[PDB]
């Protein structure tokens, strides 16, 4: 019955601040405490502070009560997380979520928002290269070819990967991207097809980057010799 | 007997002629008290108490939400999207002790062990069948009118390491606060309190905080957010309510004076303890209104882990069962 | 501060096994600690409060025990839908996780290398992919070698999510080097080490052959 509903994505630059809502609903809002985590990629939750909606009483985890702001609209029974000079490692999903007890502090969390996530980049938005991964009728490795398209230098995620517009899903294996030292991300989109149709058979990669408006659709096939 | 929970009834020694609104309710709501009870002191006897879970404080609890619903009446009350307006005369207001008692088959148990933390045994028990006389004084930060504590300081928490569990300090000496909001900004006020009263007791305080965080230094440092009502010293005084910024009294730089002074504001507009909402009262009464009270209790909170190897305290409040729970630690309801 | 620890931390099971986690605490905190699910891209599920009290509308095949400083989770009759990561919490204390995926025979990956495309030089720069593909279980060590010498710190790996249906993963590594750098050797390999490989495979190519 309790609901926990975060705002979108934010993208922002070293030194700036960001805000995260939390809207809740089907319980009474004063009555439990709210609480805030974070999940740095390939790292475990970090807390960040909770807030007692009753008079609007927080408290803070390491460091952050010199940068963080918790309030509350008790009306609207919304949450609010504001973070001021945001640096590189704030990059994160952030999470609120409440106590499960009434009127206590329990720290079991039984309701949470999806998440909000928040990149924190120098980087400005930038479309992807698209280059081709070129299969060989020579090179074979388990009894297949493998062909795919390197999409290179984009900023921010995500860019999407498909394949024939659709018509080749089986085989297909679109990797998670890399962060570059440059700040752009780059990944690669695979797939293992027979050797003997490379000859017959049309294979594109469809790139869809929305943040740059770029749409490239990339024909991959052997080069000449 | 056995820990074990009941409809409570309240005793107290109103005055049904009085305006005051405190004897009005209790004449309607509580019975005479006995003029000469007594206590059966236990044999023998050891007992475990629990002042967090207790229900007594809940039953006091929706008490004076009663009290203050019923006799302060504001101007327009805003809950949720539905305001109500009504007359909101102003009203004569001190409280007075409330004794809780324990009905027939049953016994209220008094922990008297002289330094006794609130929580665990207790190998000097009596028998009541009512508590000693409450006075019911909303307050944040400071607990006013309160019992002090018989011997030293005495620190009051459930868990030590939930940082989100509020700290119950019991002093032993009082620290008197007098507020005052002179005759001659009609909403301008100010308190005073000793400034060696208050940095000795700060001191004791301190001082028995490092007993409970062994290897760490011990820092006080003002509230770090939240509405008016908890982030300065509010309480009601006569019926107007009363925000005092203490942020001078927990500021380490600040601790030069002989009396510290506190600037109050009186507000007609009032986030409700009680309940969910805000509330409109009349403007403040003219004259003196005075209110020369006894600091002898604190409400603090300890920020979450930073490591500098110092814990930091900060003051609290809000959740008025504290308050009820500050002066009921030493009683428990049992079944005969 | 407590110290939360969980183990193991990565373990392959199988549909209808049981299944029970550990975890560690650094002080006693007697039965105050809660467990979680999590997903890639959802939010965390409270499965269990207090040691032992399930949450309600979670499975019976869910059960917690322990107390003091050791607690386990354990999941009975295991479904493709318990495939997660498992938390536990005491306070703000949330342990790493011990993360569950599905046990297969070994799998020797398949190997390819793609030298970089004749567009991409023109700009300057140069990528070459190796790929891993179809392979169990996930530790590889990927060598990259230019005209024998070993590369390090100038390549990116990347691994995708166990596929739902062989229960494989598979990797890419990508060496970035100059156009200058790229032409001025001739022989770029790929060593892959893996546990269903008798011994290394190494795939290469010779710059502007075919
Ligand atoms: C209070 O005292 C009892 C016995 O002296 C002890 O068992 C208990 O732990 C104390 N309370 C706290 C919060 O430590
Ligand atoms: C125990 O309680 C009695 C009253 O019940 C009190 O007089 C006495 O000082 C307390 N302490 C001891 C050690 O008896
Ligand atoms: C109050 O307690 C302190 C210790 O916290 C002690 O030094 C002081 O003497 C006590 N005062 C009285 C009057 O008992
Ligand atoms: C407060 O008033 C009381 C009684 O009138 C007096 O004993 C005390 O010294 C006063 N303190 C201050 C700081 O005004
Ligand atoms: C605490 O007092 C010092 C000087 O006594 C002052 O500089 C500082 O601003 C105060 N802290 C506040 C106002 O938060
Ligand atoms: C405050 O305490 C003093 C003793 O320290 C006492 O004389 C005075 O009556 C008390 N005042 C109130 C309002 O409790
Ligand atoms: C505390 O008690 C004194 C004397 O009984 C009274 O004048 C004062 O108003 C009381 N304080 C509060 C906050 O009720
Ligand atoms: C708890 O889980 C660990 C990890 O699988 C296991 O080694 C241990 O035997 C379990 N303890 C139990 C089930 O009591």
């Amino acid at each position: 019955r309790a609901h926990l509903v975060q705002s979108g994505t934010a993208m922002k630059k070293p030194g700036a601040s960001v805000r995260v809502s939390c809207q809740t609903s089907g319980y009474t809002f004063t009555a439990h405490i709210l609480f805030w985590f974070r999940q740095a990629p390939g790292r475990g939750l970090e807390w960040v502070g909770w807030i007692k909606p009753q008079y609007g009483a927080v408290n803070f985890g390491g460091g952050f009560r010199d940068r963080v702001t918790l309030t509350r609209d008790v009306y609207r029974e919304i949450a609010y997380m504001d973070i001021r000079g945001l640096k590189p490692d704030d990059t994160a999903v952030y999470y609120c979520a409440r106590d499960r007890s009434y009127g206590d502090s329990s720290w079991a969390l039984d309701a949470w928002g999806q998440g909000t996530t928040v990149v924190v980049s120098a980087a400005s938005t930038k479309g992807p290269s698209v280059f081709p991964l070129a299969p060989s009728s020579k090179s074979t490795s388990g009894g297949t070819a493998a062909l795919g398209c390197l999409v290179k230098d984009y900023f921010p995620e995500p860019v999407t990967v498909s394949w024939n517009s659709g018509a080749l899903t089986s085989g297909v294996h679109t990797f998670p991207a890399v962060l570059q030292s440059s700040g752009l991300y780059s990944l690669s989109s695979v797939v293992t097809v027979p050797s003997s149709s490379l000859g017959t058979q049309t294979y594109i990669c469809n790139v869809n980057h929305k943040p740059s408006n770029t749409k490239v659709d990339k024909k991959v096939e052997p080069k000449s010799c | 007997w056995k820990e074990a929970k009941t409809t409570l009834f309240c005793a107290s020694d109103a005055k049904a002629h009085k305006e005051e609104v405190h004897n009005i309710w209790a004449t309607h709501a509580c019975v005479p008290t006995d003029p000469n009870p007594q206590e059966i002191v236990l044999k023998n006897v050891t007992e475990n108490f629990n002042m967090w879970k207790n229900d007594m404080v809940d039953q006091m609890h929706e008490d004076i939400i009663s009290l203050w619903d019923q006799s302060l009446k504001p101007c327009v009350k805003l809950t949720g999207g539905s305001a109500v307006t009504q007359a909101c005369p102003k009203v004569s207001f001190d409280p007075i002790p409330i004794h809780y008692c324990a009905p027939a088959g049953y016994a209220i148990l008094k922990c008297n062990n002289k330094t006794f933390n609130g929580t665990g045994p207790c190998n000097n028990v009596s028998t009541v069948q009512c508590t000693h006389g409450i006075k019911p004084v909303v307050s944040t930060q400071l607990l006013l009118n309160g019992s002090l504590a018989e011997e030293e300081v005495v620190i009051r928490f459930e868990n030590l390491t939930n940082n989100a569990k509020i700290i119950i300090v019991h002093l032993n000496e009082s620290v008197e606060i007098n507020c005052t909001r002179p005759s001659n900004d009609i909403r301008q006020a100010h308190c005073n309190i000793s400034r060696k009263k208050w940095n000795t007791t700060l001191q004791r305080v301190k001082e028995k905080l490092k007993e409970k965080f062994p290897n760490k230094t011990i820092q006080f440092a003002p509230s770090s957010g939240g509405d008016l009502e908890i982030t300065t010293h509010s309480f009601n005084c006569r019926g107007e309510f009363f925000y005092c910024y203490t942020s001078d009294l927990f500021n380490s730089t600040y601790m030069g004076g002989a009396n510290i002074t506190l600037q109050c504001r009186i507000k007609q507009i009032i986030r409700m303890w009680q309940g969910v909402g805000q509330a409109m009262y009349a403007p403040p009464i003219a004259g003196n209104i005075t209110c020369k009270s006894n600091i002898t209790g604190l409400l603090l909170t300890r920020d979450g882990g930073k490591k500098n190897d110092t814990e930091t305290f900060r003051p609290g409040g809000g959740d008025m069962r504290d308050n009820w729970r500050s002066e009921l630690y030493k009683y428990k309801v049992v079944e005969i | 501060y407590i110290h939360v620890t969980q183990s193991p931390s990565s373990l392959s099971v199988s549909i209808g096994d049981r299944v029970t986690i550990n975890c560690q605490t650094s002080q006693g905190v007697g039965s105050d600690l809660h467990w979680y699910q999590h997903k890639p891209g959802r939010a965390p599920k409270l499965l269990i409060h207090h040691t032992s009290s399930v949450e309600d509308g979670v499975p019976s095949r869910f059960s917690g025990s322990g107390f003091h400083t050791s607690f386990n989770l354990t999941i009975s009759d295991l479904q493709a839908d318990d495939i997660a990561t498992y938390y536990c919490q005491v306070l703000q204390f949330f342990g790493r996780g011990s993360r569950l995926h599905i046990k297969r025979t070994v799998a020797a990956p398949s190997v390819f290398i793609f030298p970089p495309s004749d567009e991409q030089l023109k700009s300057g720069t140069a990528s070459v992919v190796c790929l891993l593909n179809n392979f169990y279980p996930r530790e590889a060590k990927v060598q990259w070698k230019v005209d024998n010498a070993l590369q390090s710190g100038n390549s990116q790996e990347s691994v995708t999510e166990q596929d739902s249906k062989d229960s494989t993963y598979s990797l890419s590594s990508t060496l970035t080097l100059s156009k200058a750098d790229y032409e001025k050797h001739k022989v770029y390999a790929c060593e892959v080490t893996h546990q269903g490989l008798s011994s290394p495979v190494t795939k290469s190519f010779n710059r502007g052959e075919c």
